[PDB]
């Protein structure tokens, strides 16, 4: 009754998908061809994780997902990986040239010439789903592919699923790891295009992972693939509201509702507490005031910012592995203690706690440990505002001079776009200050 | 699967490409005889950018080797690398242009343009995906500046969504005595403002400068130059022959190091740069490495980059390093001396390293900056040009292949417009 089409536009699109597929078939248990040990018993769907497996004819879970990319190296790396059998040669979408780090090359004329394709794609997968919700879509600030076909595909999906609602999971862009230099052109031009056809977007920047990988993994090297890791943790502990039993966040529209109050504020912040190394396993234990207060703690959130120089709007605590119900009140009044935390002058809810008992499943070789104890906090903040300014500030650098806007103007767009998506962020920012303002 | 074609026009361009293809081969552990003999699988990955692979395991370049003159061609066929080559793709004319850029962009050039576009034709309609063109040439010459602006006009009118990367060796007066070098230099500058996305700009000024007073030669023989470009030019294509994480595959390259569609010069670097016999005695580690990148006495352009602003940098490592300690003396660089940066770029100083490095050094270390002090380089040639054409001389050689003399000076206007432009982007601050 309630089914979802990921999709996973550019490389890093790709490889976040793969790596929260990868943890996705781990936490439910399916084998890497397709077969389940257990809940294959029944045979049947709808056991709450055909929102993101459909079930075959020969017991193979194959994912809902799409994984588009203009360049056929990811696709050809998780069509040679351990996952090869288990997506469909149909949904692997490759291309034969690259969008290069170009918004107007994805958007107007590389990514012009494949979007039927992934469109008939997206909808050969929506003709076998009978309660649809809509798509969570995988893509990069960034990058060319993962910010200009991203931003057309939503223009589509706006255009012909308009009952649906559509999440996103974007990279925002970090200068530690950064492949281009027009990052912040394309990030605040994907950013003024799906503003009205992104519903719920959980911007991650790589900053933030690369921060929690060095202060806590102890890598001082962390490459993509702890990365990737670590932000399929967090997307997979984001998702396994929507992937198991119904206590908040259980659809699509539980997302738009708890915690998105306007049509443009749309840019929840994550937070994850344990965080550990694999060699710092069993060192301690952790609690659950710890794990509330880490949540709460700014250094831990998965975007550079500061939430206590703004006001809250939502906080949506997802609680992973066995929690007692009765402790998290008690962080819950520690934390309502500390006046750091303001929220709105509204009626502001509170932190909506859910609890999932099924414990957090970290990948074997990977760099995280197994812990008994863990926690999501998706907040609505004005602290966003923040990481737009900072875009908003590279882009008012770059485009002073009009640096390398011979690179987008020779594709296809036109010269006013750049102030028209330097308007439209001035005006989100002017939003968020007007929500930030009582 | 992406390609690059490559074109070499000229002596000059055919004696660095020459050596550039040895050490490439050297570099990927391709023998003469066209057969992969290396202990490493990722010399073989991207592979298809620069050899093309035959049947039974056949490694060809796709070189197309041009020339006026057939004394270039048993040259390289008297060499190792003759039987490597395609024999098909060697072309020569009858005549050399004889420093006459008119003469071989008008008349021989035109002449043979014809059979050179069915080499490229022929080369492109058996790529899977083209990524762009890929030119080693001479701006002094004749054969080498009028055809290799002639064929990058021919092949940006055959194929315009496709990137041009040029390698322009700017003459100087301490390496030849032909008098009209600064007239081809300066017409063949002009055709690569309006007709070129990416262009390589090595000065052999700057290499009679580094062998003289680095590598403390006497008598700098060509040997020495064509060693060090093709040291640089196996350097700076580390990027495009092995997978990274600044990959920078000719149109990324394009679009990360060029900011304004006439400011694509580059300026390339090495920072071991040694002569031959005698890389063996050099100490290699990180910031030493760094000290050497950004040295003016290293750098293969002559210019001095303390006198501009990097408008953006592409620093790429090779060899066995940490990429902690990498990173962290680039951004002490970047930090420390932040009055050689420009501060409406943000971020314009992208970090590679390769783990495999150049024969011969255990670290290696290759510098690419769309510097602004390359304007330095061409108000030199322009003033070389303006004191002979002042007073007119060698003219009537140009203008007897049918040149107007309004060329000339639309040449020196776009030449001057372009270190206008450079001077205006150095002036300007955020
Ligand atoms: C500062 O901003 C905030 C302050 C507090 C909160 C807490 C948050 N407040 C809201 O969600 C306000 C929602 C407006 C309506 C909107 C107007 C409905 O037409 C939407 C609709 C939805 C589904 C189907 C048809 C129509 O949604 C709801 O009634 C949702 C629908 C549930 C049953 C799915 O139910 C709830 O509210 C819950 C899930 C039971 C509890 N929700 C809350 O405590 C959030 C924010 Cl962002
Ligand atoms: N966390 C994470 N980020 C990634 C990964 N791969 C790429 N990125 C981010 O992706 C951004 C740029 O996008 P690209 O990697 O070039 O992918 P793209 O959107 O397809 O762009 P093109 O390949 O040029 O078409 C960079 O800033 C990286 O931060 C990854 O594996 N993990
Ligand atoms: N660095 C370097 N420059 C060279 C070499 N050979 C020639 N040149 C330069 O390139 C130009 C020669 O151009 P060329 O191809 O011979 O044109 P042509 O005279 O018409 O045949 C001269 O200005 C030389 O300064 C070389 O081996 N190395």
């Amino acid at each position: 009754m309630r089914e979802c089409i990921s999709i996973h536009v550019g490389q890093a699109g790709v490889q976040i998908g793969n790596a929260c597929w990868e943890l996705y078939c781990l936490e439910h248990g399916i084998q890497p061809d397709g077969q389940m040990p257990s809940d294959k018993t029944i045979g049947g769907g709808d056991d709450s994780f055909n929102t993101f497996f459909s079930e075959t004819g020969a017991g193979k879970h194959v994912p809902r997902a799409v994984f588009v990319d203009l360049e056929p190296t990811v696709i050809d790396e998780v069509r040679t990986g351990t996952y090869r059998q288990l997506f469909h040669p149909e949904q692997l979408i490759t291309g034969k040239e690259d969008a290069a780090n170009n918004y107007a090359r994805g958007h107007y004329t590389i990514g012009k010439e494949i979007i039927d394709l992934v469109l008939d794609r997206i909808r050969k997968l929506a003709d076998q789903c009978t309660g649809l919700q809509g798509f969570l879509v995988f893509h990069s600030f960034g990058g060319g592919t993962g910010s200009g076909f991203t931003s057309l595909l939503m223009e589509r999906l706006s255009v012909d699923y308009g009952k649906k609602s559509k999440l996103e999971f974007s990279i925002y862009p970090a200068p530690q790891v950064s492949t281009a230099v027009v990052e912040p052109y394309n990030s605040i031009l994907t950013t003024h295009t799906t503003l009205e056809h992104s519903d719920c977007a959980f911007m991650v920047d790589n900053e933030a992972i690369y921060d929690i990988c060095r202060r806590n993994l102890d890598i001082e090297r962390p490459t993509y693939t702890n990365l990737n890791r670590l932000i399929g943790q967090i997307v997979s502990s984001i998702t396994a509201s929507l992937r198991f039993d119904g206590a908040l966040n259980v659809d699509l529209t539980e997302f738009q509702t708890n915690l998105v109050p306007y049509p443009r504020i749309h840019f929840p912040l994550a937070t994850y507490a344990p965080v550990i190394s694999a060699e710092k396993a069993y060192h301690e234990q952790l609690s659950v005031a710890e794990i509330t207060n880490a949540c709460f703690e700014p250094a831990n959130q998965m975007v550079k910012c500061d939430p206590r120089h703004g006001k809250y709007m939502a906080c949506c605590l997802l609680y992973r592995g066995d929690v007692v119900p009765k402790d998290v009140n008690a962080a819950i009044a520690t934390i309502k203690t500390k006046r750091t935390i303001q929220f709105v002058d509204w009626c502001p809810t509170g932190f909506k706690v859910g609890i999932n008992y099924q414990p957090p499943t970290v990948v074997p070789g990977g760099d995280l440990a197994k812990v008994q104890r863990a926690v999501c906090m998706l907040s609505n903040t004005t602290a966003i505002a923040e990481a737009w300014a900072r875009l908003d500030h590279k882009f008012d650098l770059m485009y002073a001079k009009r640096a390398f806007v011979h690179w987008y103007v020779g594709e296809g767009m036109e010269e006013g776009e750049f102030s028209e998506a330097r308007e439209d962020m001035a005006a989100l920012e002017k939003d968020y200050e007007e929500v930030g303002v009582d | 699967m992406r390609e690059i074609v490559h074109l070499q026009i000229g002596q000059c361009g055919n004696q660095i490409g020459a050596k550039f293809w040895e050490v490439i081969s050297d570099e990927h552990g391709i023998d003469i005889a066209g057969n992969y003999c290396g202990n490493a699988s990722l010399q073989l990955e991207r592979i298809n950018v620069y050899f093309n692979e035959a049947y039974s395991h056949k490694y060809v370049p796709r070189s197309i080797l041009v020339d006026l003159e057939p004394g270039t061609m048993d040259s390289v066929r008297s060499s190792k690398i003759g039987p490597l080559f395609r024999p098909d793709n060697f072309i020569h004319g009858n005549s050399g242009a004889g420093n006459n850029w008119a003469k071989g962009h008008y008349t021989e050039g035109a002449e043979l343009i014809e059979n050179v576009m069915d080499v490229v034709r022929n080369e492109c309609e058996s790529c899977d995906c083209l990524q762009g063109f890929q030119l080693i040439h001479s701006l002094g010459g004749g054969t080498g500046s009028g055809m290799g602006t002639l064929l990058i006009n021919k092949i940006r009118e055959e194929y315009p969504d496709r990137i041009m990367n040029t390698f322009s060796v700017v003459p100087s007066p301490k390496v030849s005595d032909t008098v009209v070098e600064p007239y081809n230099a300066i017409l063949s500058i002009h055709q690569l403002i309006e007709n070129t996305d990416e262009t390589f700009c090595i000065d052999n000024e700057a290499l009679y400068d580094i062998c003289f007073r680095t590598l403390k030669l006497t008598n700098p023989t060509y040997g020495d130059l064509n060693h060090l470009v093709s040291l640089t030019m196996s350097g700076v294509t580390t990027s495009l022959r092995f997978p990274g994480q600044l990959n920078a595959d000719l149109r990324k390259l394009a679009v990360n190091m060029v900011p304004f569609p006439r400011l694509h010069f580059f300026m390339p670097g090495f920072a071991p740069l040694t002569a031959r016999g005698s890389q063996q005695y050099r100490a290699l580690s990180v910031p030493e490495l760094t000290q050497q990148m950004f040295d003016a006495r290293n750098m293969m352009a002559a210019c001095d980059p303390r006198r501009g602003r990097y408008l953006t940098v592409a620093c790429i490592f090779r060899g066995r390093m940490s990429t902690r300690e990498v990173d962290e003396q680039l951004l002490s660089v970047q930090t420390k001396n932040s009055s050689y940066f420009v501060e409406w770029i943000p971020n314009n100083v992208k970090v590679a390293v390769c783990d495999i490095p150049p024969r011969g050094l255990k670290m290696a270390a290759t510098f690419i900056g769309n510097n602004t002090a390359i304007q330095e380089l061409f108000i030199r040639v322009s003033e070389q040009f303006s004191a002979m054409f002042r007073r007119k001389a060698f003219l009537h050689w140009y203008t007897g292949e049918g040149m107007d003399e309004m060329e000339f000076s639309e040449a020196e206007g776009n030449t001057n417009d372009l270190v206008s432009e450079y001077q205006q982007y150095q002036d300007a601050t955020a």
